[PDB]
RNA sequence: CGCGUCCCCCGCGAGCGCACGGGGUCGGCGGCGAUGUCGGCUACCCACCCGACCCGUCUUGAAACACGGACCAAGGAGUCUA
RNA sequence: GAGUGGCGCGGACGCUACGCCGCGACGAGUAGGAGGGCCGCUGCGGUGAGCCUUGAAGCCUAGGGCGCGGGCCCGGGUGGAG
């Protein structure tokens, strides 16, 4: 369970980086890149994840399916979204809202989203 | 331009010189760095009027400007850029500064990929 | 409908009504005035028609925000401040400009602008300081006054016009304003003599001259 | 009430 | 064309006897010899002006070698009319007995 | 809350004890022209 | 339905605002009684001083209930039983203050912190004073600034005690529950002295600043509040 | 400025349980909830033996 | 400052606005700008004012006409078992 | 509190709970006692798809900074295998 195998890699986990009185955690699946409770990417059965796509330009949006847990080739779902910038935040808001799939992690969402389109945009 | 913080607080430091250690100015045996004097008659010890002043708490930066760079931005120290996706959430507020020992091959491949992160270098030009 | 009368009561001191909260219900006479019990606007297009929204939404949102900030209430903007003269600021008083490129010159007061600033003119046949802004603090009111009662400055000089725009060349708007006013205070001047010789000559501070006794 |  | 400045000697700095602090600095403004002659005074513009070895660029015009510390009078000191002033940075002790300006404008008249 | 009372009629009631006290210095005025 | 519940919502809101209203009014009148309260208790010593004086006999007045005590020596070297007296009076600082009700116990108490202490009769203008200005109360055994009468009225409830003009009556007349609106007030952490003292260490008979201050108390109070 | 004796100052009582035991830890976290969001007296006295030592919570008797 | 009703004497009106109101804001401005100037507290050198006796140790009491210490580097002292 | 009768698809931050936040009082200190060290040294089990001949340790430095401090991180030089 999730509060269970949390005491278990809030300190004494490999993902964990501490320095310059900083905590990060480099895990697959974790937005806003914290050690938390709530943006661990591994404990939790419920699992949102924003990766830049396979090629370029586009982003990749992670949903973790409910069914099997300790099944971990099959437990994510990964669908493309190579469209414009409020297109592309738009249909993130409608997966994460209105499936009731952590409405908490909705903002984090959009706010990596955005960085990441952001980012694969040319400079001047 | 810069990439500037999102917050530019003016960073008051209540003390701005080094913390001396006892009698560091005559011998070369004695380092400058601080060791509390426990000698029975020892002036600054017992806190004479005009010796070499000892730390205490009171000194302490306020907990907003603690370890803020004089730009405003707090360090994170990085090795390659598996550490870099890192901060890319972070990024307003941290700052990225690469290691003594990262070959200069590396150095080109960090600040070309910070630059598209829009992540600050502390030390973005230093081997070349 | 309804004619709004300006306050029925007085102020005495400043906050206190000069009527009670009694003599006001009377005063008002409320014993007769008593009581009982947009986003998506459409369009029309060459399949069918689409519902626009005017105030859509972001397309970008930054990595971290600042919250928003608390209410305080006594914070008003620089054009709704209360603005103040220094009593012996009279509306034809020859000041003596202190900070400037004309410091040390004696100048005539004019008229107190819209912005607190101090609309003041040295004649230019005397002085050589055209129709121009000082600062109150930055000038010494002096005891020496001329009868300004009746003559019209020109309402369209203002806070806006004097406003540097952004080398600088003198209108031809600027130099007929100037010999409008003048004409007009130049008289005025050469009534009371000796005066005007007086604001062609330059203050300045000698040997054994010490400001706390001299009354200027 | 006794205001009305 | 003439002086607009009272002649103000730096006297020496606000103390006690073994214990001075730097921070406020005492002013002898000449003629002033009073607390009830030193009214006009509280609250003016006072500048130490020095000339030092390099040019610094100068608000109005030409780069200069002369510079400034601003600061401003507070209070009355003691009984014989001297004045507690305050300064941007501390006064340096070099100039003690050395000339400073006492300004007119932040104006009270 | 009483305070804005007090203070209202304190300042009325010394400024019609000023107009009465300016109004004998007048009354003295008369009697040293008469 | 909705329309009820929001409707009740309302309700109650105004029932809470025609309360608050009530209070109000009535924080108004019990200033207005006691302002009328002061007004004849200063008019009748001056009526039976004239009517004593009329008759040629004289009229001793009543010997004060209240006191005000300033500590005006520090911390340093000071006697065991001057110590508990002094922390029992809660004068355990420099330039502290607290109101004591005079009686015969606490008299003997005083004059044996004598050296220690400036005390004397304070005045209604004094009283008003140090309870506006200085006025902190001791909730949750926390020193919290009395700005509000919700805290006085929260605290003080059961004593009917309900707003400040009541703590400043309840202190200056001497009543019922001057215990438990004393030591409600945190003690009053006065300035030092503005134009300086006359000498600290003697007597005020002997010229200067400790032991019994009659009347002139108020003038110490002016000086450090 | 003040004459207080600072020897009892600090509070010498259990806060947290000693224990790195996450079971417990968990039970802790489940009771420190309880303690706070209810009027009952029962779960803070649960919540305070929960921190105690093995010596101070014994073993009773069937 | 409604009467429709409870004494001995003679329970939801409606708005808008100003603010001595649970901690500062401007819907105010003005300069100077590419090898000669702007910023850089800390840090190298120097000057001036104030303060300022040399550490360690035993001692009631150490700057002591008390003892140890010319200077520098590496080693160097509450450990293990019952 | 609850029942039966009389258009537009929207809503900041948060909660390493061993965390984050709010309010009040306080702060000398030898011998001595306790706590916290993201202070430091050397080796072992894990771990960083760590760093490194495109230059590791070490050393020097009027370079840039962080920390109340123990200390530490970058820049330049030397050095040649960790």
């Amino acid at each position: 369970s999730a509060h269970l195998q949390w005491m278990v890699v809030r300190n004494c986990s490999s993902f964990l980086i501490k320095r310059n009185k900083q905590t990060y955690s480099t895990e697959p699946n974790n937005l806003k890149a914290r050690n938390s409770f709530r943006y661990n990417g591994l404990i939790h059965r419920k699992t949102v994840g924003v990766e830049p796509a396979a090629d370029g330009k586009g982003v990749v949006v992670v949903m973790k399916r409910r069914s099997g847990q300790r099944k971990p080739a099959t437990s994510y779902v990964r669908t493309t979204i190579n469209k414009n910038a409020r297109a592309t935040l738009s249909s993130i808001r409608h997966m994460i809202r209105k499936n009731k799939y952590h409405p908490d992690l909705r903002m984090a969402a959009i706010r990596r989203a955005s960085a990441i389109l952001r980012s694969q945009k040319p400079v001047m | 331009a810069a990439l500037r913080p999102l917050v530019k607080p003016k960073i008051v430091k209540k003390r701005t010189k080094k913390f001396i250690r006892h009698q560091s100015d005559r011998y070369v045996k004695i380092k400058r760095n601080w060791r509390k004097p426990r000698g029975i008659d020892n002036r600054v010890r017992r806190r004479f009027k005009g010796q070499i002043l000892m730390p205490n708490i009171g000194y302490g930066s306020n907990k907003k400007t603690k370890h803020m760079l004089p730009s405003g931005f707090r360090k994170f120290l990085v090795h390659n850029v598996k550490e870099l996706e890192v901060l890319l959430m972070c990024n307003k507020s941290y700052c990225a500064e690469i290691a003594h020992n990262v070959s200069s091959k590396n150095r080109k491949a960090i600040v070309e990929r910070a630059a598209q992160l829009a992540i600050r270098v502390t030390n973005p030009n230093a081997r070349l | 409908k309804g004619k709004p009368h300006c306050s029925r009561n007085p102020v005495l001191v400043r906050g206190i009504g000069r009527y009670s909260r009694s003599a006001m219900y009377s005063r008002k006479a409320l014993y007769k005035r008593k009581y009982a019990a947009l986003a998506t606007v459409t369009k029309p297009v060459g399949g069918g028609t689409r519902v626009v929204k005017l105030r859509k939404m972001p397309r970008y949102y930054p990595t971290e925000d600042v919250p928003r900030k608390l209410l305080s209430h006594g914070k008003k903007p620089f054009s709704q401040h209360v603005r103040k003269l220094r009593a012996s600021i009279t509306p034809g008083t020859i000041l003596i400009i202190l900070t400037g490129r004309h410091r040390g010159k004696r100048v005539v007061f004019l008229k107190q602008l819209s912005s607190g600033l101090l609309l003041v003119t040295g004649p230019l046949s005397l002085n050589r300081v055209p129709l121009r802004r000082t600062h109150q603090k930055f000038v010494i009111a002096t005891s020496t006054k001329i009868d300004i009662s009746g003559v019209k400055i020109p309402k369209h000089l203002t806070d806006a016009y004097f406003k540097k725009k952004k080398k600088y060349e003198i209108t031809e708007q600027r130099k007929v304003d100037q010999k409008a006013v003048d004409s007009q205070i130049l008289p005025k001047i050469k009534a009371v003599p000796q005066l005007q010789g007086y604001l062609r000559s330059v203050f300045a501070l000698t040997n054994g001259v010490y400001p706390h006794k001299l009354v200027f | 009430r006794g205001l009305r | 064309s003439g002086r607009l400045w009272c002649k103000a000697i730096f006297a020496g700095y606000k103390r006690g006897l073994r214990n001075q602090r730097e921070h406020t600095a005492l002013l002898k403004i000449e003629g002033v010899y009073a607390r009830d002659e030193t009214e006009f005074y509280l609250g003016k513009r006072c500048a130490y002006v020095y000339k030092a070895k390099n040019n610094t660029v100068t608000p109005g015009g030409k780069p200069n070698k002369t510079r400034v510390i601003w600061g401003k009078v507070t209070r009355a000191h003691g009984n014989s009319g001297m004045v507690r002033a305050k300064f941007r940075s501390n006064l340096p002790a070099k100039a003690i007995g050395h000339r400073i300006r006492v300004m007119l404008y932040p104006s009270r008249i | 809350p009483y305070a804005k009372t007090m203070r209202r009629n304190t300042i009325l009631r010394q400024a019609r004890n000023h107009k009465l006290r300016v109004e004998r210095a007048a009354a003295a005025l008369a009697a040293k022209s008469d | 339905n909705f329309a009820e519940l929001k409707i009740k919502r309302l309700r109650k809101k105004f029932a809470q605002k025609m309360l608050r209203k009530a209070r109000r009014k009535l924080i108004y009148e019990k200033a207005k009684h006691y302002h009328k309260e002061y007004r004849q208790m200063y008019r009748t010593e001056i009526r039976m001083a004239r009517m004593a004086r009329k008759a040629g006999n004289f009229y001793v007045p009543a010997e004060p209930k209240l006191a005000f005590v300033i500590r005006i020596r520090g911390i340093n070297g000071v006697s065991p039983k001057v110590r508990k007296v002094l922390q029992l009076l809660r004068l355990r600082q420099i330039f502290n203050g607290t109101f004591v009700k005079l009686n015969k116990a606490s008299i003997n108490m005083l004059r044996i912190v004598e050296p220690y202490i400036a005390w004397g009769y304070p005045n209604l203008k004094s009283v008003n004073e140090l309870i506006y200005k200085r006025g902190y109360g001791k909730i949750n055994k926390k020193r919290i600034a009395l700005t509000d009468n919700t805290l006085i009225a929260r605290s003080l409830g059961k004593y009917n005690i309900i707003c400040m003009e009541d703590l400043i009556h309840e202190i200056y007349t001497v009543g019922k529950h001057f215990k438990e609106a004393n030591n409600f007030l945190w003690p009053f952490k006065l300035s030092s002295p503005r134009g300086g003292m006359k000498k600290k260490t003697t007597h005020f008979v002997e010229g200067g600043d400790a032991g019994n201050r009659e009347d002139q108390i108020n003038r110490l109070i002016r000086r450090m509040n | 400025g003040v004459d207080i004796l600072h020897n009892k100052d600090r509070k010498v009582w259990r806060k947290e349980p000693k224990s790195q035991d996450m079971y417990l830890r968990l039970l802790v976290k489940l009771y420190r909830f309880l303690a706070r969001h209810t009027n009952s007296t029962f779960n803070q006295v649960v919540l305070k033996r929960l921190f105690m030592s093995r010596t101070k919570r014994p073993p009773l008797s069937l």
